[PDB]
């Protein structure tokens, strides 16, 4: 049954080992002859499940990077709060937070770089940082700089810990085989226990710690004077003047009488109007309900005793219409392969980090966080692009599983068998899909710029002359606005301001949010996204499906997953591993999120940010001329491209001259990628040939004789050139802008 | 937040 | 003691770990099954007791 | 006499243990798979150790109460188990020294005494092998871990017959489990309610309906 | 130590140990001589 089973010191720490390279691979191992070598020592360093083939060694192997790789977060989670313990300005911030710019790095004064110590704000210089930690520490409670000290002392003392029990789980006790492949008790821990009591003790530090806190600061308190976070433990008094309800103590919760409990725990919803956030209240309640909720959830498999579930039996006994039979040999795939658990855990990750940026930027959750526009800016585009990556990644790893992990005699599965046996009409579907979808949606720019250019205003698909509306999203808009008066009993306001109707909130003279209309523009731009999300799809699954064997090729399972390609012949083919379509979705990926951050900045800073007066009228940042002026290709050269790199390249001699340099640099490597992009192996060879030559002339040619990289490598290089530079123009380009103007 | 700025120009 | 949620959910939990014992035991019974029958009745007595004093 | 044995705890527990009542629900001794700090061996030793430890912990921590109240001892020495000073949170009081400078002299002394139980416990006959200022002849060990015995640890010579040692030690591992058991609601207790266990139980004798878990609660 | 010293020896861990002794050497003689646009020692 379930037990732990271990190894006693299955590998002896030695450094004999660390002196000779490439002991992983024999080939590596045998000593360098060319510079290929080298190239290849880095490409499988983590390749573990070509190294050897037994299942232990390579789990073992899991885990301990894993180890690793968590006393790497730590390490860094200890120097973000030491350096915003030392170097920063949090307790400036503390007192005024709408007039001061966070920063918590400051610059040396070696070369004349000393003009990078800008000044935020509260007697302070340094630079300005876009992170949104100092959000939250104020809403975690830490009003002064001692408890940043402990926390970072903290920190890397875990850092430590992690270290050591790496080393402690690879080489003195390893966890035996049968150890990893009990997922019923794995299951129940990371549900119950996890995800469960983590939340509920956060919970318990928000009612006990974060809530009194933070009132005293809404109150205008200064922050020197609020009570230590203990004194409200040790003390009954003051929790009972603040909240009487805690004068009864525990006793109304074990006796079922809840309500008088609903002081600290809520259900108003909304957005609070001194900061702009949730009611920590609501986050509370909704902790706790998470918790219970994780805690009942995590007791569903049966594991060592007789009661629970078993996953086998659920997946064998399920009949359907639909499926059939069906499920029968997925616990054994899902079960002896890694790369299947890695795919999937990627795309829900992926998704995951997608629907935090919405939600997030939707409802700010942190006090002072929506008036901070590049705070917003910055985290969106980030977790955008986080998401991203991890979806295109899980791609990959399904295309190796159905490379090296697929056989169809020991382990067959009947749904698997049926989508490859009409790959066909999947393709062709979505292929015609995708035509039709951008041949539509580009089509209409097209028209709209063909339309302008000769005098006729009056056939445009526009606001005004060929109306487009996107009549479901607002009968949705209505419903949600509707919804808390009838559908909503419990709930006092509306859960977003986003939905159509209601009143504007703003801090500090500075909206918050309002209602985000939608028209024409909107309709096309979602269009756009719909387009480019499915030609991604596309090429990834098309990669995928057509990886073990294709009609050009019937035998492409023995060559691998990375081969450039089979030869000149057949006309040509060229690029037909999967490793090769995972390099083309690339591109396609980093045009999809590039246009939805270029759509969610232009939307927000011209239909939502902008300044409030006096009297009550609303002056936006760009005068809302996204509406009009987003329907053609030039209006989105002109009035965005244009228009907004004024910051950027105007702040040479300011405090922002190192977005700038950012800015060229970026330009200057995206150019770069080309050379790699679009030349050949050949010509390469061919030249350093002559090279070597004048090199022998001179009795100074090495040992290790130079060699051109390999097409797979020049495709690699060119890719993430590409990518560097492009995301980085647009970094410099975001942060300069909205540093600036916000 | 003057000693943290100077904490770099010590020297 | 004796109050409407008390007597209610007790009943609800006397009721539940009855109806789990049938359908060191005469008939097999380990402790687990009886704590999940008490904590299901529990929950289930927990529920009935907050949405009748709601309505 | 079995507590809650399974088929898989009976297979292992053969009864040559003192106090074996076949009680392992989660099966933490189990001897295949094991490793780092779970080993049968180590886990008895453990136990026994606890149990002393927490006997003579039991104890000192109801001894002072006890005294006080019966007049032996000044007022101002007897104090509850946690206003001596080990939690300054909660109360203190002033000894000869500083209480970081007792908590050195305390760490050097058991450093010096557990160390050599550690290097017993790793080679059984090696620690009463070099000089020691003549002690180490009174140090060799009996070769069971758990019961070193000899001149220093066995004076009375208790326990000759072997039977009476099984009998000694059944007693010592039922009284070290409900010492255990005593610290432990020690523990809670003074988490509770704040007083010293002895005034818990003068209040339980003086009026039980009134005075227990429940009135505390409340409800 | 002999394995020690022979991966200390290793060509990644050279070049960095030197490429920053250097970057070391050339900040320490830009502090001590601030700026510099021709040579006026001769
Ligand atoms: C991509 C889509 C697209 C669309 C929808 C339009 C739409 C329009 N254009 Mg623009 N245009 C485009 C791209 C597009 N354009 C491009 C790329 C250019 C080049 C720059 C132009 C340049 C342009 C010019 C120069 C002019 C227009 C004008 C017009 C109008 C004329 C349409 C017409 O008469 O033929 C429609 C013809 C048909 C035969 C329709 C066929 C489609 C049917 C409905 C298919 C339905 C299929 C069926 C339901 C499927 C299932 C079958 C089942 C039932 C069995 C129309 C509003 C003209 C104008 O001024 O209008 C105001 C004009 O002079 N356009
Ligand atoms: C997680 C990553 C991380 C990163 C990127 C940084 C980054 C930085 N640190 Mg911080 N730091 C961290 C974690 C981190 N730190 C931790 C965990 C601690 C606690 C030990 C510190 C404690 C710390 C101190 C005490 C100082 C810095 C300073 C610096 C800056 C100069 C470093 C230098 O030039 O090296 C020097 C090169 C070699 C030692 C060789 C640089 C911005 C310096 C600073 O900014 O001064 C103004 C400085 O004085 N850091
Ligand atoms: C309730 C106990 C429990 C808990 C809390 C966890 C929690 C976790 N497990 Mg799981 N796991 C459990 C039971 C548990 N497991 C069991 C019984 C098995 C065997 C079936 C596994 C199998 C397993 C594997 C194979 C892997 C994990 C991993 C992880 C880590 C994921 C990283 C993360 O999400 O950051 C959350 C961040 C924190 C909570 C870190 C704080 C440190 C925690 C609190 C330490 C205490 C946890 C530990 C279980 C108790 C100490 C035991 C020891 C002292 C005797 C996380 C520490 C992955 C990992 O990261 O590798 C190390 C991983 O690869 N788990
Ligand atoms: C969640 C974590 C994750 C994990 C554990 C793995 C695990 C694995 N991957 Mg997958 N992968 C992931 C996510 C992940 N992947 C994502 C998100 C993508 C999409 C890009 C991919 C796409 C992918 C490909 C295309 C391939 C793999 C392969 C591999 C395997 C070999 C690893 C290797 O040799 O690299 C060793 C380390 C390196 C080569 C490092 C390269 C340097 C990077 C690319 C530079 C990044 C630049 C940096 C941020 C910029 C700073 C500039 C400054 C330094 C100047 C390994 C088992 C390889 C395979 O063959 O599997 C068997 C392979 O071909 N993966
Ligand atoms: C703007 C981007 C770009 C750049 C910079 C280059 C650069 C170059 N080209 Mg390429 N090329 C490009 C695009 C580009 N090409 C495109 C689009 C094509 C069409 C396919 C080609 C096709 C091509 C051909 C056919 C040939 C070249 C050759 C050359 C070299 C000419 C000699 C010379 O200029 O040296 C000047 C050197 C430099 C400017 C290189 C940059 C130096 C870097 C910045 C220094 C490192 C500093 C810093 C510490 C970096 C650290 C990195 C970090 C990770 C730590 C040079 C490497 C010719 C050749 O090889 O001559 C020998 C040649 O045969 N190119
Ligand atoms: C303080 C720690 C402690 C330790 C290490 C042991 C150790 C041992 N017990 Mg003992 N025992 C203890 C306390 C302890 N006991 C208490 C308080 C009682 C109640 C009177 C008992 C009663 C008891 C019985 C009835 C039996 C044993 C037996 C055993 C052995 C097998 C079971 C097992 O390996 O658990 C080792 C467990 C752990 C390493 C630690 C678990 C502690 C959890 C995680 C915390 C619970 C704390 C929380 C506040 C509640 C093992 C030598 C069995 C036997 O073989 O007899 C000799 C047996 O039948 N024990
Ligand atoms: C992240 C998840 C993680 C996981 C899944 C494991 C998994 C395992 N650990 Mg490892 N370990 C971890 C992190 C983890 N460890 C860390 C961070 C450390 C450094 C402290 C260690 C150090 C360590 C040691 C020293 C030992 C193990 C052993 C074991 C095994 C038995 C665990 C046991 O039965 O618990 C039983 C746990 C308890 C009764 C004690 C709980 C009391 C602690 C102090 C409370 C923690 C509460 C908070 C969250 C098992 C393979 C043991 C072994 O090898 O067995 C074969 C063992 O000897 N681990
Ligand atoms: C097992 C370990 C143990 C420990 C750590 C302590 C610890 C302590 N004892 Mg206790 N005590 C113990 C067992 C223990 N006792 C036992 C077995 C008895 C019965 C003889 C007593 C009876 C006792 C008395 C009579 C007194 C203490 C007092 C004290 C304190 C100082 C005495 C000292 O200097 O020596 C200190 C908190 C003294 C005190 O001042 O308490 C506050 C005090 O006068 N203890
Ligand atoms: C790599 C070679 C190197 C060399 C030759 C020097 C040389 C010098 N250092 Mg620098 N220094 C270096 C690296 C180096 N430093 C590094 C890596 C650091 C970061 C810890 C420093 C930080 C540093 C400090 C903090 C100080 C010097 C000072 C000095 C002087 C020492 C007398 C001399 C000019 C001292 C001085 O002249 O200050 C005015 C001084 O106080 N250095
Ligand atoms: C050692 C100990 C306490 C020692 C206390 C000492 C020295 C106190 C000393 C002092 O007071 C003095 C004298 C005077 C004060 O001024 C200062 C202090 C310092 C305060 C407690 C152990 C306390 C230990 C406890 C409570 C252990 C409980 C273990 C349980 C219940 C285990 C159960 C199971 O493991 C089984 C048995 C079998 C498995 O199959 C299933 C499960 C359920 C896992
Ligand atoms: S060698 Fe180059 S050009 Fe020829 S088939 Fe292969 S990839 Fe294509």
């Amino acid at each position: 049954e379930v037990k732990i089973l271990v190894d006693r010191d299955p590998i002896k720490t030695s450094f004999e080992e660390w002196a000779k390279p490439g002991h992983f691979s024999r080939t590596i191992a045998k000593g360098p002859d060319t510079t290929t070598w080298i190239w290849n020592l880095h490409a499988d360093a983590h390749d573990f499940d070509s190294h050897t083939s037994d299942l232990e060694e390579i789990s073992r192997k899991v885990f301990s990077a894993h180890f690793g790789q968590l006393s790497i977060i730590f390490l860094w989670l200890s120097g973000m709060y030491f350096h915003g313990a030392r170097f920063s300005n949090y307790e400036a911030w503390l007192s005024d937070p709408t007039h001061i710019g966070p920063s918590a790095q400051v610059v040396w004064s070696i070369v004349g770089q000393e003009i990078l110590n800008g000044d935020v704000g509260g007697g302070f210089r340094g630079i300005q940082i876009t992170s949104g930690f100092f959000q939250i520490w104020r809403a975690s409670g830490i009003t002064s700089e001692l408890q940043l000290y402990c926390t970072a002392i903290g920190g890397l003392v875990f850092a430590a810990l992690m270290l050591f029990a790496g080393w402690f789980h690879y080489h003195k006790a390893a966890p035996k085989l049968a150890w990893f492949q009990d997922v019923e008790s794995m299951l129940n821990h990371h549900l119950a226990g996890l995800l469960g009591l983590g939340s509920l003790s956060w919970a318990g530090h928000q009612v006990h710690v974060s809530l009194p806190i933070n009132q005293f600061l809404n109150a205008g308190v200064d922050p020197k004077e609020i009570p230590l976070p203990h004194e409200f433990i040790l003390n009954r008094d003051l929790l009972a003047q603040l909240y009487p309800s805690f004068a009864e103590g525990a006793t109304p919760f074990f006796t079922l009488n809840w309500s008088k409990y609903a002081e600290f725990l809520t259900f108003r919803g909304g957005l609070d109007p001194v900061t702009g956030g949730l009611w920590l209240t609501d986050i509370a309640h909704h902790h706790l309900a998470i918790a219970i909720l994780f805690l009942i959830a995590g007791h569903m498999y049966r594991t060592n005793w007789g009661i629970g579930h078993g996953i086998k039996d659920i997946l064998e006994a399920h009949k359907g219409p639909f499926t059939g039979q069906g499920h029968k040999g997925l616990y054994e795939i899902l079960t002896t392969s890694w790369h299947a658990q890695l795919s999937i855990n990627l795309a829900m990750l992926g998704s995951l980090t997608i629907v935090v940026a919405h939600h997030m930027y939707s409802m700010p959750p942190y006090p002072y966080l929506a008036t901070d526009y590049g705070t917003q800016l910055s985290l969106f585009t980030h977790h955008m692009w986080i998401g991203g990556f991890l979806i295109v990644g899980a791609a990959a790893h399904a295309a190796i599983f159905m490379v090296r992990d697929y056989d169809p005699t020991t382990r067959y599965n009947d749904l698997l068998d049926r989508v490859l046996r009409h790959r066909d009409a999947i393709i062709s579907h979505l292929n015609w899909v995708c035509i039709f979808l951008g041949f539509h949606s580009f089509g209409l720019y097209i028209h709209n710029d063909t339309m302008s250019a000769l005098g006729r205003p009056q056939d445009m698909f526009s606001d005004t002359a060929i109306q487009l509306q996107p009549v479901f999203a607002q009968w949705i808009q209505n419903t949600h606005a509707l919804a808390p008066g009838t559908t909503a009993p419990g709930a006092t306001t509306s859960t977003s301001l986003t939905w159509g109707g209601g009143d504007l909130v703003a801090v500090g003279g500075k909206v918050a949010l309002l209602p985000i209309p939608l028209g024409t523009a909107d309709f096309l731009v979602h269009h756009i996204h719909a387009f480019t999300i499915h030609v991604t799809v596309l090429i990834l699954l098309k990669g995928v499906l057509f990886a073990r064997s294709s009609r050009l090729i019937p035998d492409k399972a023995n060559l691998g997953f990375r081969f450039p390609c089979d030869g000149p012949g057949r006309g040509g083919t060229c690029q037909v591993s999967a490793w090769d379509h995972v390099f083309l979705g690339l591109f396609w990926m980093y045009n999809a999120i590039s246009v939805v951050i270029f759509h969610f900045s232009w939307k927000m800073q011209s239909d939502v940010w902008g300044s409030i007066s006096d009297q009550g009228v609303v002056t936006h940042i760009t005068g809302g001329n996204f509406a009009q002026s987003s329907i053609t290709i030039n209006g989105w050269l002109r009035d965005f491209l244009w228009a907004q790199a004024s910051q950027v390249i105007q702040s040479y001699g300011s405090s922002l001259s190192a977005y700038g340099l950012f800015f060229l640099g970026a330009h200057f490597v995206w150019a770069f990628s080309l050379m790699f992009l679009f030349s050949g192996r050949g010509y390469w060879q061919e030249l350093i040939e002559s090279i070597v030559w004048a090199h022998n002339k001179l009795k100074v040619a090495p040992a290790t004789q130079p060699r051109a990289l390999s097409i797979v490598q020049g495709r690699a290089v060119g890719v993430t050139h590409y990518l560097l530079g492009g995301i980085a123009t647009t970094w410099a380009f975001f942060l300069a802008r909205i540093i600036a103007v916000g | 937040s003057g000693a943290n700025f100077a904490r770099a120009f010590t020297v | 003691i004796g109050s409407s949620t008390n007597l209610i959910m007790v009943t609800s939990t006397t009721l539940m770990l009855f109806a789990g014992r049938f359908g060191g035991d005469p008939a097999g019974f380990t402790l687990a099954d009886t704590l999940a029958c008490g904590t299901v009745g529990h929950i289930i007595g927990v529920g009935v007791v907050l949405g009748l004093k709601n309505i | 006499p079995l507590w809650f044995a399974s088929s898989q705890s009976l297979s292992y527990l053969d009864g040559s243990l003192p106090g074996d009542y076949g009680f392992d629900p989660l099966g933490l001794s189990d001897p295949e798979g094991t490793g780092g700090f779970i080993e049968p061996r180590w886990l008895a030793y453990g136990e026994i150790i606890h149990g002393r430890f927490a006997m003579l912990g039991a104890a000192g921590a109801i001894a002072p109460e006890i005294l006080g109240k019966a007049g032996l001892i000044p007022a101002e020495t007897a104090l509850p188990w946690f206003q001596t000073g080990v939690i300054p949170p909660a109360g203190t009081y002033t000894y000869w020294a500083d209480n970081y400078t007792l908590f050195v002299l305390e760490m050097a002394l058991m450093g010096f005494a557990e160390h050599r139980r550690l290097q017993d416990w790793y080679n059984p006959g090696s620690m009463g092998k070099q000089y020691f200022l003549g002690l180490e002849k009174g140090l060799a060990g009996s070769g069971n871990p758990a019961y070193p015995g000899g001149p220093f640890f066995n004076p009375l010579g208790f326990g000759k017959d072997e039977k009476s040692l099984k009998e000694l030690k059944l007693k010592e591992v039922k009284n070290g489990r409900l010492a255990m058991l005593a610290i432990l609601g020690y523990f809670i207790q003074g988490l509770v309610t704040g007083v010293g266990p002895y005034q818990n139980l003068l209040d339980h004798l003086a009026d039980p309906v009134n005075n227990n878990v429940l009135t505390s609660l409340k409800f | 130590m002999r394995d020690l010293k022979t991966y200390l020896s290793v060509a990644p861990v050279i070049s960095t140990l030197w490429f920053a002794a250097l970057a070391g050497l050339l900040i320490e003689i830009n502090r001590l001589f601030p700026d510099a646009l021709i040579f006026p020692f001769f």
